[PDB]
């Protein structure tokens, strides 16, 4: 009779009726992805609709049980995501022009290209056309062709298009009683219900603000010791108190700094750690190369992997006649169907990325005890963390001389290390600031604080403020940076990308005090020890039925993000970059312009 | 590798829904649309009106925990009738003088 009784009926029949369609439009996009056919691009798009339409149909009754006369908290949950109509709030103008908006911008970015201005008869795409000639040039001007001419066909071009899509999406969070759309990717991050461990949305603002005051100091002496590197090629253009150019961070976006690590290396004049070459005279296929990860999860207690999931792996693309998407990714269907699509080849990253692969997989079977409506990350950024506290743990050379892929012989020292710390470093130092920029800039013009004319003025100007970046070439409003941006343009969460750093090194400081392993963070290796993967098993089976605050308590004992595993797991990198910056300026400023003298 | 098949079977079903718990040893055959609340049903699925009988989902592809099991479940239940079923003899060889 009561209202909790008539809410767990309809989420009993849901959870089974969610869980099988779910299965099938998984498994539809399974056989589009791994062959192109005609019957499969069409079973995709029935199978999506009847899944995405099913939704819709079920969020009518949803909204009939309000969860003020519910007292259970796991069920309040269940209905809490389901509370919402999705686009139904919107009007069937705005509707129906959502998805065209999305779809426009999508085909944009892969459709686009920039032709080459010395040829123009050869036109390249942007992927992997151009994203591959951005990596290894050293040109100062065939950069600049591909960086600044993009934006021209595509930034401007996008500009009506982003505008629209800034109006469409704001009137559905008001609708949804939220205060804009940018506080709609941080409702993810909500916990309410629990006394003491409920957490505001708009919590998240000072917490990201907070934390990054912590990172300038860690970021100002990687930024100086990347500038006098590259200070000598081009001593005009770059200043030592100035900026560096935006063209030359590596790629279009200047998201990570890894291909810079090639004119960065400290020390030439000793080896390097490489798995390639040994992998070569073992004779390795894409077969043991999951079966060795394999045994990674057992060491460590986690449960071993299924035979279906080894079986049905794809482990290469058969040429041309079945064409199969080469880039990582981990799909999980339903009822215990696991597979993942790659293209493996052998490589030293392939074997990092093998243990990231296998982590997202490793990661569900943990939670996959619980209903199809609490099966999910306890938010975004712990889906891509727990892959990689696995694969960290690999790269570390105490792991390599176990399998026998180096050396035993092989010279340990800090010289070695401090190579290594500066590749990791140039990924995750360099991506903090640069994803702390981008979202809050989103934030601010989805609030409404910043003009449409002034998108492009606070954009460069907060540019040098944070990651310390000036353009060549002065944009005007019409250009739009973040319209390009895969993230961006696909609607994908932005904000899963900078607490994913501070989740995972928190993760990897834990385990190792759990295993009582002794000395620098960067040389403990969880292999082996049992007494690490039985805390964070508690952990991994909750999911999002358990707040996010209360599961990290368990592992960490923190109940929010914290700075301090972030300077120790660096800490023997920044005391070596403070000794070498003291001949340079540690440090930017935002008054120097490379077109302004 | 039998039951299971490419596209799913839905010919065998279960019951999701009852009122109570069934006794032991008892089979409801009752298609009877199950009422959750007090809103009226009268076989019309609705609000707080549901199907009961739901599909499971067979295909090679699943999990093997999740693969379907036939079970093979034997009552063994001694009444005051005359025993008849007896486990197997065995007969040896015969020896003369």
């Amino acid at each position: 009779s009561t209202i909790e009784e008539q809410a767990k009926t309809f989420l009993d029949k849901f959870n089974h009726e969610a869980e099988d369609l779910f299965y099938q439009s998984s498994l539809a996009s399974w056989n589009y992805n791994t062959n192109i056919t005609e019957e499969n691009v069409q079973n995709m798009n029935n199978a999506g609709d009847k899944w995405s339409a099913f939704l819709k149909e079920q969020s009518t009754l949803a909204q009939m049980y309000p969860l003020q006369e519910i007292q259970n908290l796991t069920v309040k949950l269940q209905l809490q995501a389901l509370q919402q109509n999705g686009s139904s709030v919107l009007s069937e103008d705005k509707s129906k022009r959502l998805n065209t908006i999305l779809n426009t911008m999508s085909t944009i970015y892969s459709t686009g290209k920039v032709c080459n201005p010395d040829n123009p008869q050869e036109c390249l795409l942007l992927e992997p056309g151009l994203n591959e000639i951005m990596a290894n040039s050293l040109d100062y001007n065939e950069r600049l062709w591909a960086w600044e001419s993009w934006r021209s066909e595509v930034g401007k071009q996008l500009r009506p298009l982003y505008e629209e899509y800034v109006v469409l999406k704001n009137e559905m969070a008001r609708a949804n009683h939220y205060e804009d759309y940018g506080d709609y990717w941080r409702g993810d991050y909500e916990v309410n219900g629990v006394d003491g461990y409920d957490y505001s949305r708009g919590q998240l603002i000072e917490d990201v603000e907070h934390t990054f005051e912590e990172i300038k100091p860690l970021y100002e002496h990687l930024h100086a010791y990347v500038r006098a590197k590259l200070m000598n090629a081009y001593p005009s253009y770059i200043s030592p108190i100035g900026c560096l150019p935006a063209h030359l961070l590596g790629d279009m976006w200047g998201r990570f700094w890894t291909n810079l690590y090639s004119l960065t290396v400290p020390f030439g004049q000793k080896p390097n750690i490489d798995v390639t070459d040994a992998m070569v005279d073992q004779a390795w296929d894409a077969q043991r190369i999951f079966k060795e990860a394999e045994k990674f999860f057992v060491s460590v207690g986690l449960p071993n992997m299924t035979q279906g999931f080894w079986e049905n792996s794809m482990l290469t693309d058969p040429g041309n006649v079945q064409k199969a998407v080469c880039h990582p990714t981990a799909w999980d269907l339903g009822k215990g169907d696991f597979r993942i699509l790659m293209c493996t080849k052998v490589t030293m990253d392939d074997f990092l990325t093998a243990h990231h692969e296998m982590g997202h997989i490793q990661y569900d079977m943990a939670y996959a005890a619980q209903p199809f409506l609490l099966r999910n990350g306890a938010n975004e950024g712990f889906h891509e963390a727990v892959g990689e506290i696995m694969s960290l743990s690999a790269a570390t050379p105490k792991h390599l001389k176990s399998i026998g892929l180096l050396s035993p012989d092989f010279q340990e020292d800090n010289e070695t290390e401090i190579n290594f710390l500066l590749k990791q470093a140039l990924t995750i130092v360099g991506t903090l600031p640069f994803t702390y920029m981008l979202e809050k800039w989103r934030w601010m013009v989805f609030k409404g604080e910043i003009p449409k004319d002034q998108w492009m003025k606070k954009w460069w100007e907060m540019k040098r403020e944070i990651v310390g970046v000036v353009e060549p070439v002065p944009h005007d409003e019409t250009y739009c940076d973040p319209a390009s941006l895969f993230h961006v343009s696909n609607d994908y969460s932005f904000i899963r990308y900078y607490t994913r750093t501070l989740y995972q090194f928190q993760f990897q400081e834990a385990l190792c005090q759990a295993a009582k392993h002794e000395g620098p963070l960067h040389k403990c290796d969880i292999s082996n020890s049992t007494e690490a993967g039985q805390k964070l098993f508690n952990m991994l089976r909750l999911g999002k039925s358990e707040p996010w605050t209360l599961a990290l308590e368990n592992v960490v004992g923190a109940k929010n993000m914290n700075v301090r595993p972030l300077l120790n797991y660096f800490e023997p990198l920044f005391t070596w970059l403070k000794d070498q910056n003291k001949n340079s300026f540690v440090g930017w400023s935002t008054d120097w312009s490379p077109y302004a003298d | 590798n039998l039951d299971s098949k490419v596209g799913g079977n839905y010919n065998y079903l279960y019951r999701l829904f009852r009122k109570s718990n069934l006794k032991p040893f008892e089979r409801d055959i009752s298609t009877e649309i199950y009422q959750a609340g007090s809103t009226p049903c009268n076989g019309v699925k609705g609000f707080n009106c549901y199907f009961p009988l739901q599909s499971y989902g067979f295909q090679p592809t699943y999990g093997v925990g999740y693969q379907p099991y036939r079970v093979v479940v034997l009552s063994f239940e001694l009444l005051h009738a005359p025993a008849t079923v007896c486990g197997p003899k065995k007969s040896t060889n015969l020896v003369k003088n």
